[PDB]
């Protein structure tokens, strides 16, 4: 039910499997149902997390979507993150 | 209503929801799922603040408004080994400066 | 894809479910792309049109791509219609690439440490004639 994501600094993320296989990357990855990212930390991966959320929440339900926030200390790394994981 | 949460220990945070009406005891039984850890060896917090087992989230403060999908709300966790550790939760790292572009 | 010329009058209401500017977009007999005065987030707007007639909606600012009822074109039928402007579930990636656009001037893209393709990436703007093309 759920995987272990674990970033540059060792903060360990658990989520649904479910949400980890959005990204193919991850589904790739996890074929113990842990992946370590030595190029993604913490402010990072959290933030990758929270998007798991918030797709799968938003994703075919027509009520109003909200904007997903970026601060813009953040994006940069994000940016090369989601590149890395297609999502 | 479902309610989004990081529960918080250490190193430790785990995404997952609940709803307004479940209560304190029933989230430390989702915590025991997978840290695999009882719940009477659980402490659960709202900041610095002791839950009580049978409070709901709702009560705890923990609503549709403030613990939202892309913005969940953290729920502190402290484990007891028979004494009960303090409540620490290690931050996260802290990105680089702002490129002078940005 | 264009307009169909029907001349059957067609009202509609351009509401608003969005954080952003919204830049309404008409699709003329020709499919060129005719632009409207612009709504702004949580705002109103009673439009005369007519059946057939094609619709799309960007962000007025940046022409990143909105839903107008859960599609990316709408088409006003029989009699008003409401269009209801949303924000997409972008891509993780798209979203942070208009963070970062909105933050650094097209000049600098390349001053910036990330990778060859993202600077191709940063440098593809969301583009009404581009999306169009995809048929």
């Amino acid at each position: 039910m759920y995987v272990k994501l674990i970033s540059s600094d060792g903060h360990e993320f658990i989520v649904k499997r479910e949400h980890a296989l959005t990204s193919g990357t991850i589904k790739a990855m996890l074929s113990t149902n842990e992946v370590n990212f030595r190029e993604i930390p913490s402010h990072v991966l959290s933030k990758v997390c929270m998007y798991f959320t918030y797709k799968v929440r938003y994703t075919n339900s027509s009520t109003e979507i909200p904007e997903f926030p970026i601060a813009p200390e953040i994006a940069l790394e994000l940016l090369m993150a989601a590149n890395f994981l297609d999502c | 209503m479902d309610v989004f949460l990081m529960i918080r220990r250490h190193k430790t945070t785990i995404f997952t929801d609940a709803k307004e009406s479940s209560t304190v005891f029933e989230l430390k039984r989702i915590v025991e799922g997978i840290l695999k850890r009882p719940p009477d060896e659980q402490r659960l917090y709202k900041d610095d603040q002791l839950l009580d087992d049978g409070k709901t989230l709702g009560e705890c403060g923990f609503t549709s408004q403030t613990a939202r999908p892309q913005a969940p709300a953290t729920v502190g966790l402290a484990f007891r080994a028979d004494t009960f550790e303090a409540l620490c939760i290690e931050p996260f790292s802290s990105p680089p400066e702002l490129p002078d572009v940005m | 894809l264009r307009s169909v010329n029907s001349r059957e009058p067609s009202q509609v209401i351009f509401c608003n479910r969005s954080p952003r500017v919204v830049l309404p977009v008409w699709l003329n007999f020709d499919g060129e792309p005719q632009p409207y005065p612009t709504l702004p987030p949580g705002t109103g707007r009673r439009i005369h049109s007519y059946r057939g007639h094609l619709w799309l909606f960007r962000d007025a600012g940046t022409h990143d791509g909105l839903l107008v009822n859960q599609t990316e074109l709408f088409v006003p039928s029989l009699n008003p219609i409401f269009a209801n402007i949303t924000l997409p579930v972008y891509t993780l990636k798209e979203r942070c690439l208009q963070v970062v656009r909105s933050l650094v001037k097209p000049e600098n893209y390349r001053r910036l440490d990330i990778v060859r393709s993202l600077y191709e990436d940063l440098e593809d703007h969301p583009n009404v004639q581009k999306d169009l093309e995809r048929l």
